[PDB]
DNA sequence: GCCTATCGATGTATATATCTGACACGTGCCTGGAGACTAGGGAGTAATCCCCTTGGCGGTTAAAACGCGGGGGACAGCGCGTACGTGCGTTTAAGCGGTGCTAGAGCTGTCTACGACCAATTGAGCGGCCTCGGCACCGGGATTCTGAT
DNA sequence: ATCAGAATCCCGGTGCCGAGGCCGCTCAATTGGTCGTAGACAGCTCTAGCACCGCTTAAACGCACGTACGCGCTGTCCCCCGCGTTTTAACCGCCAAGGGGATTACTCCCTAGTCTCCAGGCACGTGTCAGATATATACATCGATAGGC
């Protein structure tokens, strides 16, 4: 367990994140717990992210994620399509959504 | 003989291409465009193959949600015909220009 | 050339939350980006903030500030907790 | 007939069931029909803003290839940011 | 005498598009200002050109979203500007969800 | 006191903002519409706030948040 | 002193320490901050020349948040650059649709 | 007390030469102030993100010029640009 | 004037079958991370000064609030007619396979000017303190909008 | 088209405090020198971007007809608007605590920086399984038909 994931406990990198922090000029000097913090966040909603679009391809009867279940798991969730809103998810379409004005009576 | 009716086709066709993730604009002409647009600022330029495909993603990405925008306007209007002057108020509201 | 990449580590995620799905290489470049561009954001939130307070440094509350300020109520206050978990079994070892 | 074509504008070439198309996938049941030139304007004026920052991105760095990094960056730099084609 | 319906309405539309001072009331603001801070941290002290401030960008936001509402109003061929109006333009600018 | 952003103030808003004819139903709405500007505005304030270990809202918190949601703010301390 | 040997009234050597103490880059060339100083002096030149323009169009004869929001609404660059912006104490440009208006 | 700065000079300059006889109040001064630091900022980021993309660790003239066409519309930034080439270069000819 | 049986017209969804192309997994390698150690300054601490926000009082005015009449606009209904949808047959060009070339991306290696740091020096620039002229105001006339004659 | 008559313009006197100078001072910019990485510059490889033709085949185009949606008109109504009147609290002027922001100096630990060492991490090459894609089913959506009720 020598990997400063292993101590932090998670699968994001953590030296990596330190060195990123290091060489993009965010700072002088880069403190030794931001990169533990920012990696676990980082983990954090990625699996949430994965975690609604594996739902939506069970729902689809497909064994493989593609970008539509992103589009669909980052569009239907409030919070993440706040904080993806305003971003195109590149081949994901369009949530299906015809309104009452339009359909027949 | 079979005839279906002013609307009842186009409800089909909103579902099916809300359905899908196609590019709905072919996509040579829509090269041939690019590359004429980017020749007014700079000549002598090349493109991959994937930077026109990712241009006319954002195109129709944008596109699309314009059009929204301009059914709404046009559902404000008591209207369910989408007209030049949705465009315009669904662009004005927006910043652009 | 040499190229580097998080999709490795959103792979094991991906076994974690669901480890009988898999992943397509266009959903798997999609995920390195949304990855890349959330670390912009934070790390730029934490720089400014730093800039601010006339500081130096990004410590883990900058990060955790930054996290604050950017993602929304609940998913903040749920980064923020695990955040806090991993950094404090982190430095007791 | 066997001499030559029209040679069409192209920004015709984005052809009315494409504009359609677009429509439809947003959700529009009926069109009208001054709404086509009106569309191809927009795109094209889209295209012009995108196009002219990834060009200059690609001159910053000395190629004469624009690459799916520039563009990126030039939607990026428009609130536009797209995942999946390179970043 | 009277004034028909409307024109002193053009009479403080163009008064008020002349001036350049803060048309809601100070203390109330201030008030509404530290109420809605309390929900986050108790007791919390305020420059007085923090409120300031406050004020200005809410004056501000607000009369462009009116702007907006009455670009969404005469869209609609009225001069009435109505709650739907405000939500349609919220909602193209993406304020609201 | 939200109800404190008064009938006539609203109505003033509304004549700077170019409106002839105000609906009866706007006012409640705008009160509104300022109540979440504002919960907005505040709640990243305060943030700024306390990172800083101060209890004082400075207005350079104010302009930094208002900055933050893409609306910058000229004069007041920037 | 920089701003002399550059031809300018705007700092070159306090725009070189701002780029040095703000994390932009590592190292900043010695032309960054005499090229960053002429803009900056072009574009305030710009905003006060309209400013004043439009002052002297009020018979003021100091400019105030007024005449700079007036300056900068009236030009069409000037308000793409500062389109998101709220100039404090600054109103709104006259405008009344032609609809509102009596027949 | 502390000791804060300021463009409030230069910019007092700058109105001189286009205006010699209009003067600015103290918030026309704030404002313009914020502003100039607003277009520092904008004009810096824009460079240091250029630098970063090229795989570059200085910033030198050739980005802020980039970065003056990117963020400034189109007729403004023609004759900031003019402006920057024609102060760099008098700059480098004189010692 | 229903709306309810019912047609045969098309569309969608679901069923099993066989491929491929792209997705897991493994192998070898190397470049970046981990483990030592150092010096040094950035951040935390306590302590002091003093601005500055808080709350209180009183007065006075303006503004907000409530009530009224009425007229102008929102809204429902109706009719007309042109535009848009839908289907047919025919024609055009996108899509994918070729062909061939070569410009230009991307790598290494070189080396030398530009810059990073330090130290000593000096004057630009900031604040203290001061003053004089301009603008907000106040009230008085003329003026231009107007409002029913 | 016309008047009287509210409501901004226009003008002169007043006068208050903020903008514009002038000074003392310090700390930040400038000069001079040295050193080291970094970046322009030459060179070479070969990836992939450029044009074209060939061939298929589904989308696009052109045209006809019919229906329904848009737009103008009319009429009713109610709900806003503009004015008067009474009520409320915002504004301001002043004084006064005292809590908290900003400084100061001291001090210790955290982070950059260096060197060594090796194991995590991806390129490359791979086998096979999810999914594209079918055409088959079987079953709905939907005018159109015409029956009583």
């Amino acid at each position: 367990a020598k990997t400063r994931s292993s101590r932090a406990g998670l699968q994001f990198p953590v030296g990596r994140v330190h060195r990123l922090l290091r060489k993009g000029n965010y700072a002088e000097r880069v403190g030794a717990g931001a990169p533990v913090y920012l990696a676990a966040v980082l983990e954090y909603l990625t699996a949430e992210i994965l975690e609604l679009a594996g739902n939506a391809a069970r729902d689809n009867k497909k064994t493989r994620i593609i970008p539509r279940h992103l589009q669909l798991a980052v569009r239907n969730d409030e919070e993440l399509n706040k904080l993806l809103g305003r971003v195109t998810i590149a081949q994901g379409g369009v949530l299906p959504n015809i309104q009452s004005v339009l359909l027949p009576k | 003989p079979h005839r279906y009716r002013p609307g009842t086709v186009a409800l089909r066709e909103i579902r099916r291409y809300q359905k899908s993730t196609e590019l709905l604009i072919r996509k040579l002409p829509f090269q041939r465009l690019v590359r004429e647009i980017a020749q007014d600022f700079k000549t002598d330029l090349r493109f991959q193959s994937s930077a026109v495909m990712a241009l006319q993603e954002a195109s129709e990405a944008y596109l699309v949600a314009l059009f929204e925008d301009t059914n709404l306007c046009a559902i404000h209007a008591k209207r369910v015909t989408i007209m030049p002057k949705d465009i315009q108020l669904a662009r004005r509201i927006r910043g652009e220009r | 050339t040499r190229k580097e990449s998080y999709a490795i580590y959103v792979y094991k995620v991906l076994k974690q939350v669901h480890p009988d799905t898999g992943i397509s290489s266009k959903a798997m470049s999609i995920m390195n980006s949304f990855v890349n561009d959330v670390f912009e954001r934070i790390a730029g939130e934490a720089s400014r903030l730093a800039h601010y307070n006339k500081r130096s440094t990004i410590t883990s509350r900058e990060i955790q500030t930054a996290v604050r300020l950017l993602l929304p109520g609940e998913l903040a206050k749920h980064a923020v907790s695990e955040g806090t978990k991993a950094v404090t079994k982190y430095t007791s070892a | 007939k066997r001499h030559r074509k029209v040679l069409r504008d192209n920004i015709q070439g984005i052809t009315k069931p494409a504009i359609r198309r677009l429509a439809r996938r947003g959700g529009v049941k009926r069109i009208s029909g001054l709404i086509y030139e009106e569309t191809r304007g927009v795109l094209k004026v889209f295209l012009e803003n995108v196009i002219r920052d990834a060009v200059t991105y690609t001159e910053h760095a000395k190629r004469k290839t624009v690459t799916a990094m520039d563009v990126v960056y030039a939607l990026k730099r428009q609130g536009r940011t797209l995942y999946g084609f390179g970043g």
